[PDB]
């Protein structure tokens, strides 16, 4: 019985490993919860530069 | 009057130092600017509990 139980545990661990590897490969992710013109960007950032700075 | 001279000089030197901070310009925080392109301050939200 002890040898055969050890065999069952090992087989359970083998199915474990296969499902583990399939679910690892398929990484499951939740779903995810404008372009810019640089001129208006740069001017805005330089404005902000004095005010976000100490 | 001579003392007044010393002090007065110190005050003028401070004043021009003040104008000095008023004249420099610092490199833009583009990060905050790009965040504000998308209308949030992404920084202040993520950071804050």
């Amino acid at each position: 019985i002890s040898s055969l139980l050890k065999q069952d545990k090992e087989l359970d661990l083998q199915i474990q490993d296969c499902m583990r590897e399939m679910t690892s490969i398929y990484d499951t992710h939740l779903p995810k919860t404008q372009k810019v013109n640089a001129e208006t960007l740069l001017d805005y950032g330089r404005k902000l530069s004095k005010f976000s700075s100490a | 009057g001579q003392k007044f001279c010393f002090q007065n000089l110190v005050h003028v030197l401070q004043d021009i130092r003040y104008q000095l901070s008023f004249a420099r310009l610092r490199n833009s925080d583009l990060v905050t600017a790009l965040d504000i392109l998308s209308t949030g301050t992404s920084l202040r939200l993520a950071n804050a509990p």
